[PDB]
């Protein structure tokens, strides 16, 4: 149980023999022995000292790339210590409550976190038969996500946002909102019913950082968070390392303590902008918009550090909101996150410009395991089938708008028609939703058969005939 | 709005005594144990590692 | 012997490596991470690593292993979990008691310690022995009984020393067979490159059908035992039904299930699922994992694995065909293995030629698809196997443009393409019905004639239908519906009751869970059948709008037919089905007057 | 017949002269100036890789 390995001192080779540096990563010379992925701490002339990390070994050549920037380091004298070890951040379980840069440098007033264990930072792949589905549902309260996205605890679920969208808005209000739909107890202990939040903002603006932060004392969360803040001023490259910062604490908190956690990870579209930046100043060769070819491995990565394990009683939920650019789910960054993470909750531009809160569009929005965290013996019976209907009754009401504005309302069958007008009552009372409501899933659910009652019971045709008969004429 | 306003002086004192007694137990922790942890750290500083890294 | 000269990620040049061949296994570091070389420029060879390379540094020893990427097929992997370079990930979990896989685990792909019952065969002591010949039989389940032993396919010669029947672990020595002097030993199991497909007599026709239980697929695009398709892959229904639906019906006596590049949660749905789907399978109710290999590959997991992901599952796949077992080999999401492909040369280096995709992607889809043969085993005895590929295709943002389905398309027989409105509809299944297809409706006609004599008929019909009505269809939503002859009237409602209670399928519930082939025939032919009566009833004088009044008892009489319980059996279902139709045609001749 | 046949007639007038008129230059733009634009860079890309 003692981790009296640690008790020996291994002399740091110090280099002066700094190559070159073009764009944010240096490039050293006569290395002996580099190590493909251990930090160096090179000092610039002015004797501050910038954490870089080993990009890639050639013989006696290791192209660094250097977080925080490579803005005044030169040749002559910058020296370049290389530890011997990857990434290893300092974690233990008192880092929950106060708030680090995104380098792991505690920017709280508070000193250096006292790490009972070095945890590397890239993590290890979690054995996939020790893995555990998750299928119990958090209740989000976003009736918009709880009925039709369900996030189930384990489950990974990008917040997919539009640039200028409220995507921060939604997930403060879903950590506010964050909890089981059929937790252990009702009490605060033995239940554990809060979710001990690690949030990750990377290349956020201030006023965002200043949001959460204010967000997470009003509700209270920010006694059991982790705030990784690198914002905007903060450096290009340190947004590499903020995600995988984040999730090996969520790893640390989750896996090793027990605890349950919530890991939103911010602006992940600022993530693939930084990695494209080092891979185009590595002369990579470039994928599908300039971005790494490998982005789909280095994004699965970050991303598939989540969900519950066998034999420990924590999970790692995770909801990073992904900035997708010029609001196409075809560009690179929300395409290769489809890819990984299971579902995606779809905040759209054009229900936001018509006023609705939250501007989650259903039809986009997926939750790959919704299926299994539904039912019976948990939230209500019928709710499989209702989020089917509310689907497949919304796209048929935005069919039916497309021909109305391309061909008259004559056209339109009565069924278009109701279509229309349920379409109108969803998004203008189902969808749209207080930054404050909670609605619980069953609350929710009572409002979408009170929607769905506008058509006949004959023409709810996704609807089991049996969950018609029990729950249409309730009323 | 008073009854909190004027609060900020009775909380931050109750505050105050209990971090002050976990900094007093801190305290008594460490004026016991920092002699073995001095004498283990000290050898630990101390003693060479003389070794090529070749493997 | 060997140096490490340069790291990039899963690519380590090594040095001083020269003679190594391509793509030959070669141990790197000190952990002994598995990685195999791609380019080979003198001494240097470049390598990906298969592992996470951090940590590696120059002059690490990398020694050769003269070996391709070898899948360690025998006894023993039928019912276990597999990672893509074939690591047993349960036997991990078990010897490293942490939940992770440490970096260069050895563990041996198959168990060593278990001891299997072997029964001698045919081949005698001075016998000549060939490749492929069956030299044995273990009794591997109470499902895979008879897990026929066989020799590995390239080596050969004359049997000096055979073991007698008893149990054997798995190296024990089982068969000493001699070759010019050179007398080669042989063990209860035998590697084999992944990349290479394993040889066989001849590759057979394809020609009886492997039936899928979803009621389009088995219907409208057939597919075969030894065939190929691509199921879509969307969530919820496709991909999910048919994946179950093939693994606990289909008969196949076989399975390999791949999932290259899937979400690491769908997976830990897979791992807790297969164990839980003896509910309804022949038989005594033995669980399927008894019947299936799977070879699990989160995306997270390096590239190079995910890109031989399904190259082990495909060599597992072809060694069951090689024992005469109608295995069929179900490829998840192959997007993700060519996803890896393309970003495997990207670290390579070399020129990619579509969308970033690397040029070889269409022969690369086509190696990994001709092996789906129904072809005899190599050696004697004579025995017939099958694999049949199903690979899924996520379709990713766009529809068919996306170059991995477009090169798909020019290999694989049977196309089950998505349907995008079909699944906004929650339409379940919800592939297309028009752009999808099965070069296999013809070869089939050899199996219809013997057993359902009007089936291709009856497709021909229920195609013509769909496809009238969906032209009629894309007028009328532009138009309107006043105007429609009653013909019309009638094309478009069969369509949408076909298309309503035929072609869609819940695949959940304990009817049309699975939809045999006997109760898809019959509903073909009911619905037509009320087609025919309505287009016969409608070119005499009575009106489509009175005649659907009337006969909407005998509507819902053939929309409700798919709530017949296939366990009761053809001989009374099909009964059933004859009185439908038979109240059907009595209900129409009397409406007519 | 004097209504409908108004509006069918500025029902194709709108089609010809709105609708249509509306779409094609949306696939003009689509594929003429975006599609052959991003292959153009992508090409640039590769050049640059090439040499």
């Amino acid at each position: 149980k003692a981790v009296e390995q640690g008790f020996n001192v291994k002399p740091r080779l110090n280099y002066n023999t700094v190559s070159g540096v073009n764009g944010p990563l240096v490039i050293l010379e006569k290395v002996k022995f580099p190590r493909y992925n251990e930090i160096v701490n090179l000092t610039l002339p002015d004797g501050t000292v910038r954490q870089g990390q080993v990009l890639e070994i050639r013989g006696d050549r290791a192209i660094v790339q250097v977080f925080e920037g490579t803005s005044g380091i030169d040749v002559k004298k910058t020296t370049v210590e290389f530890t011997g070890e990857s990434l290893r951040i300092p974690v233990s379980e008192d880092m929950l409550g106060r708030i680090f840069d995104g380098s792991g440098r505690p920017i709280d007033n508070g000193p250096k976190v006292f790490a009972e264990d070095y945890l590397d930072i890239n993590g290890s792949p979690i054995n996939p038969y020790a893995r555990i589905y998750p299928e119990e549902m958090i209740s989000t309260g976003v009736s918009a996500i709880d009925t039709m996205n369900s996030i189930a605890r384990g489950q990974k679920i990008p917040i997919f946002s539009a640039s200028g969208l409220p995507h921060n808005e939604i997930a403060a209000q879903i950590c506010r909102q964050a909890g089981l739909v059929r937790p252990t107890k009702d009490v605060h202990d033995g239940h554990e019913e809060n979710f001990s939040i690690v949030f990750a903002a990377m290349g956020v603006n201030l006023e965002t950082a200043r949001f959460f932060k204010q967000d997470f004392e009003e509700n209270g969360s920010l006694e059991r968070t982790s705030l990784f803040l690198n914002l905007a001023n903060d450096p290009t490259i340190e947004r590499i390392i903020t995600p995988r910062l984040a999730l090996t604490t969520a790893e640390y908190l989750a896996y090793q303590t027990e605890r349950h956690v919530l890991t939103i990870l911010t602006d992940m579209s600022s993530y693939a902008d930084a990695l494209r930046e080092v891979s185009a100043a590595r002369e990579e060769v470039p994928g599908r918009r300039g971005y790494p070819g490998y982005m789909y491995t280095d994004l699965s990565t970050i991303y598939e550090r989540a969900g519950r394990v066998e034999g420990r009683n924590g999970s790692i939920t995770q909801i990073p909101i992904l900035t997708m650019p010029n609001d196409d789910i075809t560009h690179p960054i929300p395409d290769l996150t489809g890819y990984i993470t299971e579902g995606q909750i779809f905040v759209d531009r054009q229900l936001h410009n018509k006023g609705i809160y939250p501007p989650i569009n259903v039809l986009p929005s997926l939750s790959r395991l919704m299926k299994s965290a539904i039912g019976e013996g948990m939230t209500r019976k019928d709710h499989g089938d209702v989020s089917n209907q509310l689907y497949a009754k919304y796209a048929i009401g935005k069919d039916a708008a497309a021909m109305k504005a391309v061909v008259g309302e004559e056209a339109l069958s009565i069924e278009d028609k109701l279509s229309l007008e349920f379409l109108e009552k969803f998004e203008k009372t189902f969808i749209t939703q207080g930054a404050y409501e909670d609605r619980t899933v069953f609350e929710s659910l009572d409002q979408a058969w009170s929607l769905l009652r506008i058509y006949p019971k004959e023409m709810l045709n996704r609807i089991s005939p049996k969950i018609l008969d029990e729950f249409y004429d309730r009323a | 709005e008073q009854k909190n306003a004027g609060g900020v002086g009775e909380l931050e004192k109750k505050a105050e005594a209990g971090v002050q007694g976990e900094l007093a137990e801190i305290k008594k922790i460490a004026e016991k144990k920092k002699d073995d942890v001095v004498k283990i750290l000290i050898e630990t500083v101390i003693k060479p590692s003389a070794e090529v890294h070749i493997n | 012997y060997g140096a490490i000269y340069s790291v990039s990620g899963p690519v380590v040049i090594a040095e001083n490596m020269i003679g190594c061949a391509m793509y030959e296994l070669v141990k790197v570091g000190h952990d002994n991470l598995v990685g195999e070389v791609i380019r080979i420029d003198g001494d240097k060879a470049t390598i990906q690593v298969y592992e996470e390379t951090a940590g590696l540094t120059v002059g690490d020893p990398v020694l050769r292993t003269g070996k391709p990427l070898s899948v360690e097929l025998g006894p023993g992997l039928m019912e276990t979990i597999y990672d893509g370079i074939q690591r047993p990930l349960k036997a991990i979990k078990e010897e490293s008691q942490s939940i992770y896989i440490p970096r260069g685990i050895d563990t041996p792909a198959l168990d060593r310690t278990i001891k299997w019952q072997f029964t001698p065969g045919k081949f005698q002591v001075g016998d000549h022995i060939s490749g492929g010949d069956i030299y044995g039989s273990v009794f591997e389940n109470s499902l895979i009984s008879s897990h026929k032993i066989l020799l590995p396919p390239r080596s050969r010669g004359t049997i000096t020393w055979i073991a007698p029947a008893g149990e054997y672990t798995l190296d024990e020595k089982i068969l000493e067979v001699e070759f010019d002097g050179k007398k080669s030993d042989f063990t209860l199991y035998h590697t084999w490159p992944v990349r290479v497909p394993r040889p066989v007599t001849e590759k057979l026709s394809a020609d009886y059908p492997l039936l899928t239980g979803q009621r389009v697929l088995d219907a409208l695009f057939p597919c075969v035992q030894g065939g190929t398709t691509c199921i879509p892959g969307a969530f919820g229904c496709g991909k999910t039904v048919i994946s179950q639906s093939l693994s606990k019906y289909s008969n196949s006596d076989a399975i390999i299930y791949v999932g290259c590049g899937e979400r690491g949660n769908e997976m830990a749905e897979v791992l807790m699922e297969f164990p839980e789907l003896y509910t309804e399978m022949s038989g005594t109710k033995e669980p399927i994992m008894k019947r299936t290999t799977l070879v699990a590959n989160t995306s997270n997991m390096p590239v190079a694995a995910r890109e031989a992901s399904i190259y082990t599952g495909i060599t597992l796949a072809e060694y069951f065909r090689d024992q005469g077992k109608n295995v069929s080999m179900i490829a998840d999401s192959s997007s993700r293995w060519a996803e890896a492909l393309r970003e495997i040369s990207g670290r390579l280096g070399e020129m990619p030629a579509d969308q970033g995709f690397p040029a070889y992607l269409g022969a690369k889809l086509a190696s990994f698809y001709e092996r789906a043969g129904k072809a005899v085993a190599l050696g004697s005895p004579d025995r017939t196997g099958s694999v049949s590929i199903v690979a899924a295709v996520s379709p990713a943002g766009g529809d068919f443009s996306d170059p991995v389905t477009t090169a798909t398309l020019g290999i694989t027989q049977v196309f089950w393409g998505l349907d995008k409105k079909l699944a906004q509809r929650k339409h379940f299944p919800s592939i297309n019905t028009s752009v999808s297809y099965s070069k296999y409706t013809n070869v089939l006609n050899k199996f219809y004639d013997s057993n359902y004599p009007e089936f291709p008929v009856l497709r021909d019909r229920m195609k013509e239908i769909l496809s009238n009505a969906e032209e009629l269809e894309q007028v009328v939503q532009l138009v309107g519906k006043s105007a429609l002859s009653d013909s019309d009237k009638i094309t478009l409602d069969v369509a949408t009751l076909i298309k309503e209670d035929f072609l869609q399928q819940n695949g959940y519930s304990t009817y049309d869970a699975f939809c045999p082939i006997w109760k898809t025939f019959d509903m073909m032919r009911a619905f037509i059948s009320y087609h025919d009566e309505a287009q016969k009833a409608v070119a005499n004088g009575a009106n489509w709008s009175k005649l659907a009044d009337s006969t909407g008892d005998v509507k819902h009489a053939v929309s409700s037919s798919k709530f017949f319980e296939p366990s009761r059996g053809e001989k009374e279902v099909h009964g059933e089905f004859e009185k439908l139709l038979s109240t059907m045609q009595e209900r129409f001749a009397e409406s007519t007057d | 017949a004097f209504i409908i046949l108004d509006e069918v007639i500025k029902v194709t007038n709108r089609r010809v002269n709105a609708i249509e008129h509306v779409i094609i230059p949306r696939t003009e733009n689509t594929i003429a100036y975006i599609n052959s634009e991003l292959d153009e860079l992508d090409r640039e890309e590769f050049y640059r890789l090439k040499k």
